[PDB]
């Protein structure tokens, strides 16, 4: 195609052909515009493409092209400046400060080109940290002197200091060497005298202008770094605080200035300077009210109409009031003259707070939550605040959010239904709203006691009765359990009960019913202090929710399974014990009538259930008991079970019916379910099926590879064939949750450990990939962790059994079997860590799988496998340096030193690995101080390779630096030297080891770094 | 004394049947099932025509991701991997524009809605015989 | 017509390309496919103020495919930076792609997105996410695989750019679909492609749908 001539150097470039295919990508579509990018793209990378720059910059009449040229002479500057002839430099420097001059000195380019002009500026940023002060000593007084003689050659400027400030303080830490970083920044600090003069004298010789705009916008920036006396020796505050909040177009970056002053470093003892810090606030506080809109003002509705920059500057505004007032509302809270501008700040703040946007009022709640818990515990100050804490109670409990416990919800037709999905967002918001109104609760407990119980009764006269407010109340009166007194909190919630069944009594109908019940279900479940003091209507409410487990409306009847067991977490003591003028403990009523209670229920809402159950079972501490209410929990479970192992140990053809599938399904996820609140009490149940579910995995195991076998590997995403899977995975569910909580660690060796083997372990292995369950190798990271060091011949065939095929299933890519990947290597960090005689067993081709397998680990991007790979290699380290001076040491050094070490240099350096940076850091100063401390035994090299007496320090510098030479040959020969040098003997010291690997990180990006740069300290 | 006053196209079809769906289309091509959409599935019949179509969007955007007539020749196909989704071959889907054939697949929160979903399906059919 | 240009920028692999699919098509793609400099696709909203067309410009998020890089911020008229919650330095990169985005885009509307919340080892707590409150960036919890708050981009966007605070999407029109009889001549065909679609197994069927 045509547009493909750009491409071709080896012809001049044609402009017009070049600004036709510019054109095409940004203002055309479809095929043509891909083509165009690719081909823009190609020219952009074209190494020479520097060169054709100045030419696109004249000739061009297209400024997107002119952008695209900008583009390209700033990766020839940030990255090979340095490779440039000097006369290339100078010429570079030349067209682009001319370019910028003649774009400043056209007034209509100057109006219409700013995209283009801002890039240029960038474009001299960047050459200025190449060049300045060092070769350039003249540029900050030559600009300075400029500014004068033209107003857009001035406002220009500003943009030029705005982007210098921002590359050097804000934006350098990642992308130069702590050396070049401190620098420029005390350049620019040596400098900015005069910088501050030129802006102050602007700021004080204009009003409005886009020069103005353009010096508060440089402001802004250098407020992050220059010394306050600046700010407070001038008259700087108050032009900020007074002149430039009078015009809107000056007043949004303003009070971002002001912002960032109220976070200067400021002298503490200096009663001069904190009149001038309550000054700057008076007067801001001032023009808001008289430019802006005065405290009264609806910011809720101002918000939502959403005119011009309306939102920004109320956002902003929030920012502002917040920042300055949990520095400094202190210099405001003694004096009586000032206690009106305290105040009205504040009456600010709750008017900001009744904005309808979620992320604003995260910003306003956070510094809520700062000012009362000052108010908590600062003698004498919450009296200060008593107005405003009344009203942001009424603020907090009118915009509750729906708890995480509250399972309806309302649709878009107004039905009440159960959520699709959890709201995951608003998990944080809820807490920190609780946290909130606790603290308010606590400064005021009357005051909230008459808000909430007034609110209620304004539901149930109905004059305010709606869904929102009837909610928003019951999570408001719910989330403040804890903060009355037992004896106060007794008469509150007995007049909060009353008042909500009024209400169910009398709201009908599906929807109302769904809501109000939900309601009270969410307040009972908070109160669970309240439930152990009553009995009788603890009992009342369990009944309660036994019949909501029957319930049509399926959010009501989920809600009412998770109250349960969420009230019985606290409450449990309480059913196991016979209470008084009842004539069995509850445990046993609900035991024996828990098919009756759970009949309507699906599956994991039984199992739910039976886990509550288990919960308050292992609270009798009686074993004969504890035992006999276990068997008897399980009766229902265990019945059900015993019918199938008769039939399936006659019949293997009976557990091809997919209803018998889901039945033992459901059995072991309720042994699964009983087991997690049981933990090591649940032995006699597991005992009671141990023996015949290992059997029952085999016979699974056999049906799951005969239909494979006979359908291929499709049969594994069959309904009988992952019914069948699950049954396996449960079994190693139940096994692993016993295990992980076992109290008698014999019995889990002599009794469960072998027959476990034998029952998963060759099954595993001789399955063909697709069908091996992650599961197994999680079931034995448990085992190994508990019991591992009990069982050393076991970890033996573990790894036998595991390690080469699944080692085979995941060293082909990154991607294929993620779970199989992610157990795998836990299962291997354990066994390095509890059992490395098992590595040491191993025999030397399979322990060279073992280390190419840990490094395999350090090249995933995934998280979860990268960590445990790096965990793992400085487990292994460790673990060989302790066998100390022996022939496996020795072997293991000379075989693999240098292959962690490489390894580890490549993903520090390659870009794509930057998460795991801290850990690979850790790795590597462990192995240089290996060689350091003269911990390894034998020489690193072969002989006749190097002199014979030779030291490891000695070989392994020679070593690193042949490896860098020839993976960077960009860099010099000093550079790496250098570089070596200065990490080599900052082995002991991990921050600034980092240091220096994050400076040879930047160098290698670019050409000519300086070497003296690893001598920074 | 007067006191003057301050200043889809499915509104002819009845609604026989509606259930949350999650539909796929199949990509020959490549060799994979695609989601089309996750929302309600509506059996609408034409209250003019008496015609029956199904009519899907997509929660939240509310986008069609399937329009066509429930056609008498059509049949729904169990997939190898559920047993709560059906899949058959529509000759003419108009959600994304003009006409286009397809093979669904139609996937439910259990085998018994999937189950009504077939019945209901059906019975559109012998409506649109008719 | 109404239409606006919209840049999506965040660090490689943080669901920018997986995001735009599924507002595209209704597809979730787990493959993870680079992309190469952008992809341009037009995106099209029905709302009670009529239809909004966003042409997105998909960038890449990797340094190695980069291609023009701020180049394709010229002219945009809005922006989502995305960001992983399960990786930490996704969020850290985020100043980086907005300094780079608002130094040519001086004043537009911009939505930062948190993807990947359906994944259970959440890195990046909703708690440290602040870094939109003094930039004006309108923030929100994303998934592209479960389609948590999927909409909330656009619509905030739209209601934006249209400057309607009301504004909401509206079912779009559903034509009457045509009646077509198989061609008797493809139906050979018909029985081949039926059964190889039959025997492809639907993706995550442990899913609630
Ligand atoms: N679990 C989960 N995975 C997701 C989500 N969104 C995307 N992914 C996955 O993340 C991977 C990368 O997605 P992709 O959209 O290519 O990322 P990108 O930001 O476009 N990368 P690039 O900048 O290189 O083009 C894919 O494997 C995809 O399936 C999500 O919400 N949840
Ligand atoms: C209202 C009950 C209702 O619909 N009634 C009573 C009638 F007059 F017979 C008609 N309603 C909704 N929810 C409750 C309620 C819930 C709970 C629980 F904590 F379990 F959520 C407990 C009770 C209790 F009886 F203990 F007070 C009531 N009542
Ligand atoms: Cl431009
Ligand atoms: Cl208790
Ligand atoms: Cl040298
Ligand atoms: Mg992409």
């Amino acid at each position: 195609g045509s547009m493909e001539g750009i491409l071709d150097f080896s012809n001049d470039l044609d402009i017009a052909l070049l600004d036709q295919v510019v054109s095409t990508f940004y203002q055309g579509s479809g095929v043509q515009q891909k083509q165009a990018q690719e081909i823009l793209t190609k020219f952009q990378d074209n190494p020479d493409a520097w060169q054709k720059a100045d030419q696109i910059l004249q000739f061009s009449t297209n400024p997107q092209s002119k952008f695209i040229a900008l583009s390209i002479l700033d990766k020839l500057i940030t990255r090979k400046w340095k490779l440039l002839p000097n006369d290339h430099r100078i010429g570079i420097r030349n067209f682009v400060v001319g370019m910028i001059i003649s774009m400043c000195q056209d007034d209509e380019v100057f109006k219409t080109q700013k995209n283009l002009i801002n890039k240029s500026d960038l474009t001299l940023v960047q050459i200025l940290k190449q060049e300045w002060p060092q070769n350039w000593p003249e540029f900050i007084p030559e600009l300075i002197g400029s500014s004068s003689s033209s107003v857009n050659v001035c406002e220009n400027n500003m943009i030029v200091l705005k982007l210098l400030s921002e590359e050097v303080f804000d934006f350098s830490a990642e992308q130069m060497t702590q050396a070049k970083a401190l620098h420029l920044k005390n350049s620019m600090s040596k400098e900015f005298e005069q910088i501050f003069k030129l802006c102050f004298q602007v700021l004080e010789q204009g009003s409005s202008s886009s020069l103005i705009v353009a010096t508060l916008e440089s402001l802004l920036r250098y407020l992050h770094w220059i010394p306050y006396r600046y700010i407070y020796e001038t008259n700087i505050l108050e032009l900020l605080s007074t002149k430039f909040m009078t015009s809107p177009d000056t007043r949004a970056i303003t009070l971002k200035c002001l912002t960032e002053v109220s976070n200067l470093k400021i002298p503490q003892d200096n009663d001069l300077i904190k009149r001038q810090t309550v000054l700057f606030f008076q007067n801001t506080l001032q023009q808001i009210a008289t430019s802006v809109m005065p405290v009264t003002a609806d910011l809720k509705a101002t918000y939502a109409n959403a005119n011009g920059n309306d939102q920004s500057f109320l956002q902003d505004l929030a920012m502002f009031l917040t920042t300055y007032l949990a520095r400094n509302r202190a210099l405001l809270e003694s004096d009586e003259s000032l206690r009106e501008l305290l105040l009205n700040a504040h009456q600010y703040l709750i008017q900001l707070s009744k904005i309808e946007e979620r992320e604003l009022f995260k910003t306003t709640l956070d510094y809520w939550h700062n000012l009362v818990a000052d108010l908590f515990y600062e003698p004498l100050k919450k009296h200060i605040y008593e107005e405003i804490c009344s009203q942001l109670r009424l603020v907090i409990i009118e915009n509750m959010v729906r708890p995480e416990e509250v399972l309806v919800v309302e649709n878009d037709e107004g039905e009440i239904v159960r959520e699709f999905v959890k709201e995951s967002d608003t998990i944080q918001l809820y807490k920190s709203e609780r946290e909130v109104l606790v603290y308010l609760t606590h400064l005021n407990v009357i005051d909230t006691e008459e808000i909430m119980i007034s609110k209620l009764a304004r539901q149930i006269d109905g004059s305010e009765w709606s869904w929102h407010n009837i909610n928003t109340l019951s999570w408001a009166i719910g989330s403040i359990s804890g903060t009355m007194s037992e004896d106060t909190e007794k008469r509150f919630v007995v007049t909060v009960i009353k008042d909500l069944l009024d209400l169910c009594v009398k709201k009908r109908g599906k929807d109302n019913k769904a809501v109000v019940a939900s309601d009270i279900m969410y307040v009972v479940g908070q109160y669970p202090r309240f439930l152990k003091a009553h009995w009788n209507f603890l009992r009342t409410v369990i009944l309660k929710l036994f019949e909501f487990m029957h319930e049509t409306h399926e959010g009501v009847q989920d809600m009412a399974c998770d109250t349960f067991i969420k009230i019985v977490q606290k409450c449990k003591y309480h059913f196991v014990i016979q209470q008084p003028r009842e004539s069995e403990p509850f445990i046993q009523t609900i035991i024996r009538d828990i098919q009756k209670t759970t009949a309507d229920l699906q599956p994991q809402q039984v199992h739910t259930f039976y886990k509550a159950c288990g919960i308050i079972i292992s609270e009798e501490r009686s074993v004969a008991e504890r035992n006999r209410l276990l068997s008897d929990l399980m009766q229902l479970p265990n019945m059900a079970w015993d019918t199938i192992v008769e039939q399936s140990t006659a019949n293997p053809t009976l557990l091809l019916d997919s209803e018998t599938v889901k039945i033992i399904a459901n059995i072991i996820k309720t042994n699964v379910a009983v087991c997690t609140s049981m933990g090591a009490d649940f032995y006699p149940q597991l005992g009671h099926i141990y023996y015949n579910m290992l059997q029952l995995y085999r016979a699974v195991s056999s049906m799951i590879s005969a239909q494979v076998a006979a359908e291929g590997l499709i049969a594994t995403k069959t309904p009988k064939v992952r019914g069948l899977r699950t049954i396996k995975k449960e079994i190693l569910k139940l096994v692993e949750t016993y295990i992980s909580k076992a109290r008698n660690l014999d019995d889990v060796v002599k009794v469960l450990v072998e027959p476990l083997l034998n029952a998963v372990l060759e099954d595993y292995m001789n399955n063909v990939p697709d069908a091996r369950d992650a599961e197994v190798l999680n079931c034995m990271t448990t085992v190994v962790e508990k019991v591992g060091h009990m069982i050393p011949q076991g970890v033996i065939l573990i790894l036998q059994s595991v390690f080469e095929c699944t080692l085979d299933m995941i060293n082909k890519d990154f991607t294929e079997y993620p779970e199989h990947r992610v157990e795998f290597y836990k299962l291997l960090k354990v066994i390095n860590e509890k059992s490395f005689a098992a590595f040491l067993e191993l025999p030397p081709a399979a322990f060279k799988l073992f280390v190419d397998a840990i490094c395999w680990a350090f090249k995933h991007n995934n998280r979860d496998v990268e960590v445990n790979g790096l965990q793992i290699a400085l487990d292994l380290v460790k673990n060989i340096e302790r066998m100390g001076n022996v022939p496996f040491a020795n072997e293991f050094h000379k075989n693999y030193f240098f292959i962690f070490v490489s390894e580890t240099f490549f993903v520090l350096t390659d870009s794509d690995h930057k998460s795991g940076f801290s850990k690979q850091a850790l790795l590597l100063m462990k192995l240089i101080s290996l060689v350091y401390d003269n911990k390894i035994s034998v020489p690193l090299y072969q002989e006749a390779e190097v002199p014979q007496g030779t030291s490891n320090q000695v070989y392994l510098s020679q070593y690193l630096a042949n490896m860098l030479s020839n993976a960077f040959p960009h860099l010099t020969s000093e550079q790496i030297a250098s570089f070596l040098s200065a990490l080599t003997k900052q082995c002991k010291d991990l921050v600034v080891f980092k240091g220096t690997l994050r400076d040879f990180l930047v160098q290698i990006k670019e050409v000519g770094g300086d070497p003296t740069d690893y001598l920074f300290a | 004394i007067h006191f003057e006053p301050v200043v889809t196209m499915e509104e002819d079809e009845e609604v026989l049947y509606k259930v949350r769906a999650k539909l796929f289309r199949f990509d020959a091509d490549a060799k994979e099932w695609k989601e089309r959409g996750t929302g309600d599935c509506k059996f609408l019949k034409n209250k003019k025509t008496n015609k029956v179509r199904i009519l899907m969007r997509r929660d939240k955007t509310l986008k069609i991701c399937a329009n066509h007539i429930i056609a008498p020749e059509y049949t729904l196909k169990p997939n190898v991997g559920s047993d709560r989704s059906w899949v058959y071959a529509c000759t003419a889907d108009i959600a994304e524009g003009e006409a286009e054939a397809f093979t669904f697949a139609i996937r439910f929160g259990s085998k018994e809605n999937a189950d009504k979903f077939k019945e209901e399906f059906e019975k559109a059919q012998e409506i649109n015989k008719k | 017509q109404v239409q606006f240009k919209l840049v999506l920028v965040g660090d490689g692999g943080t669901g920018k390309t997986t995001f735009v699919k599924r507002h595209l098509t209704g597809e979730f793609e787990k493959k993870y496919v680079a992309t190469l400099g952008v992809e341009v696709h037009p995106l099209v909203f029905h709302t009670n103020r009529g239809p909004i067309k966003f042409n997105v410009w998909d960038t890449a998020g990797q340094e190695k495919f980069g291609g023009l890089r701020d180049g394709y911020y010229i002219q945009a008229q809005c922006a989502i930076i995305m960001f992983d919650v399960t990786s930490r330095v996704t969020y850290k990169n985020v100043p980086n792609w907005h300094r780079d985005l608002v130094r040519v885009c001086e004043n537009i509307p911009i939505v930062l997105c948190g993807n990947k919340v359906d994944i259970k080892d959440r890195k990046v707590k909703a708690k440290s996410i602040v870094f939109h409150r003094k930039k004006n960036l309108q923030y929100y919890d994303i998934s592209a695989k479960s389609n948590y708050n999927f909409e909330k981009p656009f619509l905030w966007l739209a209601r934006k750019l249209i400057g309607d605070p009301n504004l909401e999407f509206v079912a779009m029109p559903a034509l009457a679909p045509p009646e077509v009889v198989m061609d008797p001549a493809l139906a050979a065909q018909y029985e081949h492609d039926l059964e190889v679609a039959q025997t492809t197994a639907l993706p995550d069927e442990d899913d609630d749908l």
